[PDB]
């Protein structure tokens, strides 16, 4: 929910900067991925509507143990809100960041190897919307500049011609790129149409638009923080800054 | 510390709160004039230009 | 034995998954409501002799006041209701219209987009399958009125086997000369012109005698929930539009007569049913587009 | 020799895994307190010729105030009781429901999640296997009342071996005839009508003298740690109404004539402890799914 | 060849024709509000140490104050409650309740009288015919729970035909030993324990091993709309104090074991579906009629 | 309307007196009676709901050019609201009072061979409410009375018990028993505000609550309609 709302590029690499990967994998057992399923709608219909489950789902799904799909759950987190269940990974890896694991070398974790169109395909990049495009591909450019894999980031791009168009322009290293950049990357936001409490057909909206009635709810809550009215009450270190620059960026 | 106390005893004629039905009531006036007052502006002037 | 089956059923490609939630249908909605007031516009600028009707109705579709220089496009909206067109048509075609553009846009107008308040009447006759024996020739032929034309050279009489799914509410069947329909498993009637079946009831044997070729017309109609808005002539000449303007042209996809074909052929696909929302919001789309474009040629 | 089962206690399908937790717990305990209130508020709109009482309930158990030429149907609450419903019978039916969807609902009125307050009482009748020799028959029909027909064709009288199982307390068996029942390695009795039995006494043989057939009735009862909440005759109705509306409708799962059944059937399963309190979650969201069901009535 | 049918479903004679209007339908609704209050306040009346709450009920109720040497038998009403129970079993019931004591009694409390607000499940399983073939036994004990027993003598294994009706919702099938069973013109399975069947999918066969006899017991589950007040727990039990009371004795009638029986039946006769609710309303009086009888012995 | 009003024996012989047969006899075509057949019920079934039509029920059905035809189509006007098909009966016996042809003999009618039982399964007196079944024995009573058929109409009712218990309390010729006559005969009154606009499963049902829902406008409306017609005659 929060990770969803951000909707600038310093905002979304500020909240993974200081969000630990415990909170990307998640604790729930869930359910294997794909499988054709029948769901209720009644609503809708009387008779059970069918639906294939993803893992770009808003629910906790069983994920491999291997490297993929921890980086899979990653941006499975940012893109849905919810991760998947890779348990036993271990404390050094899970107390460091998302940006720490997507950008460092220093966390030990080895993704030199992975192939960007696999886990593309994997988490069904042609269901996602334009903002979730938009969202994997800042983490496959992280992930390409940690490991020295610019030039196949840019072939890749080069192939999907959908994916160029709205790729997120900024140098992983330099801090006055994300300032400059005006890409809306929200995905749950205060809605400018009418939104009802009603349900929706497919997994992936219905589950979607619990986020967003869910975001209106926090948004109104004790929990939300109004920049506006309670500046002077936030404490200095997590205070909203001009000029805030990421480490070593 | 100094908490007045509030008392509508006299405001209530068993379970009916005649000043407020009434009030609400004045809200129904009020939508047929706003609905005819747009309706009357629309016919006499139309699309407006600048 | 052979199978004969209708031309337009075969092989469904499959429908686009974006731009099917509240905050897109509202602007399917809001597009075919001031769409709409574009075409209406023009009867206005006759009576009062003035461009004045047509500017508002422009301004508020296109958020700019048309100029005499330049092609009248429709703006912002123009470009969001022809990309998410074709993201409907396939699976394949880019999701490029953000969500914040889509925001925006629906909230012109205040509208519901809910695509399941009313019912339109789809005149597509499905066959999934006419099961023929050996020595008899069976050719289906059309989709708003199926001809069948069967013709055996064998010694005796012949049973045709007929199925027309399970979607399809009522299929009227009319011969040129009278023949013998019954279910399976039941006794065979006298010789009658014409035949009212429910498709759910189950295959159906047809008495083929040996001579003359017998020809069966079949005509279907299926209902299926529609928004309110929904007008089928509109929606019809909005496909045509479509198709010719190059908005379906993608690679791996099929291609149909009428949109009366190509709602019945994503109905009649595995797991169908989700495939008939998307393609009831594509039809309003169409029929905005239609309205939209005959104001605004391009 | 010859081994004959009860249909029911046959291959039980594993149940699901998931909304397991304290939180789901407390959703499902929400959802029934609320739908008993939707209920009794229809009964009140009826009584006072007033739908302010209804409108009051079902606002609060859909979130939404309830519009003419929309179909009311529960709002968002009956999306995700009915979808829980189906994943708690089988682990093939997905997971589909958020967490944030589960924890809001769950707040919405205060109440525990609290599963083993109470006990109730279950009539099925186990019998694992009935073991007889060559020349004999038998045959076991019935779940709340089993009746074992045995038929002795042979030259003297044979013995049959009845297993109960070790999960039922107390076990009552009457015979259309009177008949001589010991446990293993122990004298036989005379002749008797009715035996009360222990199933955890051990295998139990019976003599079946040659003649007319021998007809045993078998009652059961068991006791499942349950909720205070927990009504059997609306879990029962519940439970026939999910199957009518196909929530139940799963690949490779098995299918009983009752709820009884059901949680007899998962008890008497490998690793039954760990099945039987997933279906007493099931059986309180049934309950809850029955009544806001016949509140919300589609002709 | 041979045929088997449930006992319960031969002959359902005819149901009255009278009280069954929107008036009529209060005053039973009427009935049954007031008689449930007449058990409550017996109950606050032991446990208060005071009869005035079971005076207030009772003068509610009956149109006068109870009285030490006068016997409580529940005034005018209980007489009106008991004629309408007669009448709606049989149409030969003399059905002389005049018209405007039924609206008097209606306005004693304000009901809606809607029999359709709600929905019951009834539990009857009905077997309308089993055909089996020549050296083949079956028989069919039960109505709740049946249980059909069929034995092979002949050379090979047999076919076996069921027909359920088009009325159930759902039927289980539980066999003593693992069977086949599949529709007509299906393959037939694997045989196994049970089987989850819709009565509407036509006739079932069941293959009949020849040796020892197999069982097969059902269960059915069949929704029938009924008003929200309805409670199956006291229906029955009004079911069976309203038969040793004799308010059923009429000439040419057909007599149930329970309520669920009665209410089946009718439903499976030609044009059942004009009974059904001649039925509802009866199980509705015949909940008023336990709760008052309770509370008022005669 | 007019004459399913009458709660009273005293008011309900007054309208005869006043109307005359031409009102009881329909000149609309209708259908043919004891017919089964499928109606729509919307608001209750999806499905066709099965009935069968009758000579009671609200609507005009085709009729016989008996004398029992008259008799049954008079009949049915007092129970239901309206009368049947009867074409060419003449100006003179359609000018003459409902009255006049149950209990005179100038009217020039022979209803001598008349079997009451034969009329009373004709008329489905099995599916009539009590009410209705009063208002059928007060015709028969007259009849039989006019033919001398006094033992006749007692042997009937001794035949059937259930009709014998709600028989009209009253001896035409004598002025005492209509005068203390008690019945209640009011088929449609004003209603009681319960009553609500929904539909009825039968077909007699829904014919009999359209009368109810409708007799309020009718009573307000009908006596300036009537004299704007009435005035200048």
């Amino acid at each position: 929910m929060d990770v969803l709302s951000k909707g600038s590029l310093k905002e979304l690499l500020a909240h993974l900067e200081k969000t630990p990967l415990e909170e990307a994998i998640s604790y729930r057992i869930g359910t294997v991925p794909y499988q054709n399923v029948l769901i209720s709608r009644n609503e809708y219909y009387n008779q059970l509507y069918p639906d294939t489950t993803s893992l770009i789902d808003g629910v906790s799904r069983e994920g491999q143990r291997n490297v993929n799909g921890l980086i899979m759950s990653i941006i499975s987190y940012v893109v849905s809100g919810s991760g998947h269940y890779i348990p036993n990974i271990g404390f050094m890896l899970l107390r460091r960041s998302i940006l720490d694991i997507l950008t460092k070398h220093d966390t030990g974790l080895v993704t030199n190897n992975l192939n960007y169109g696999i886990i593309a395909r994997n988490l069904t990049v042609s269901k996602m919307n334009c903002e979730q495009r938009k969202r994997m591909l800042i983490c496959f450019k992280l992930l390409a500049y940690k490991d020295g894999n610019q030039n196949d980031y840019e072939i890749y791009l080069n192939q999907n011609i959908p994916l160029k168009q709205i790729a997120p322009n900024f140098i992983p290293g330099d801090m006055r790129t994300v300032i400059h950049n005006q890409d809306q990357l929200a995905i749950v936001g205060i809605p400018a149409y009418r939104l009802t409490q009603s349900t929706e057909l497919s997994i992936r909206d219905d589950n979607a638009k619990s986020y967003k009635l869910g975001y209106v709810d926090w948004y109104n809550s004790n929990s939300f923080l109004r920049e506006r009215s309670e500046f002077n009450l936030i404490r200095l270190k997590d205070r909203d800054t001009k000029y805030g620059k990421l480490n070593g960026w | 510390f100094a908490l007045a106390q509030i008392n509508a005893d006299d405001e209530f004629i068993g379970a009916i709160d005649k000043e407020s039905a009434e009030y609400l009531d004045e809200y129904a006036t009020l939508a047929r004039d706003i609905s005819n007052s747009l309706t009357l502006v629309k016919a006499a002037f139309g699309p407006l230009e600048r | 034995a052979n199978r004969a089956t209708s031309a337009f059923l075969d092989n469904p490609h499959p429908v686009g998954v974006n731009y099917v939630d509240e905050g897109s249908r509202q602007f399917v909605a809001v597009a075919e409501l001031l769409a709409s007031k574009l075409i209406d516009s023009s009867r206005e600028s006759d009576e009062s002799n003035s461009d004045v009707p047509f500017v508002q109705a422009y301004s508020k579709f296109a958020d700019d006041n048309p100029r005499h220089l330049r092609v009248k496009t429709g703006g912002k909206m123009a470009n969001a209701l022809t990309n998410v067109i074709r993201s409907y048509y396939s699976i394949n075609a880019p999701a490029i219209v953000p969500q914040v553009e889509i925001d925006r846009l629906a909230s012109k107008a205040t509208v519901s987009g809910d695509m399941y308040n009313s019912y339109a009447i789809f005149n597509s006759v499905p066959i999934v399958e006419v099961l023929s024996p050996a020595r008899t020739t069976v050719s289906i032929v059309g989709s708003d009125r199926a001809d069948v034309t069967m013709l055996n050279t064998g010694a005796g009489a012949a049973n045709i086997t007929f199925n027309f799914g399970q979607i399809a509410e009522t299929v009227i069947l009319k011969g040129s000369v009278p023949f013998q329909l019954a279910r399976l498993n039941q006794p065979m009637p006298a010789a009658r012109f014409t035949y009212k079946l429910r498709p759910l009831d189950g295959p159906f044997i047809v008495v083929l005698p040996v001579g003359n070729p017998l020809v069966i017309s079949a005509t279907a109609a299926t209902r299926i929930q529609v928004p309110l808005a929904f007008n089928k002539a509109l929606v019809e000449s909005g496909f045509q539009t479509a198709m010719n303007d190059g908005l379906f042209d993608i690679q791996n996809v099929n291609y149909y007569s009428s949109f009366d074909e190509f709602i019945i052929s994503q109905y009649h696909a595995q797991d169908g049913i989700n495939r008939v929302s998307t393609c009831v919001i594509l039809g309003l789309a169409l029929q905005a587009y239609d309205q939209m474009r005959r104001a605004l040629p391009v």
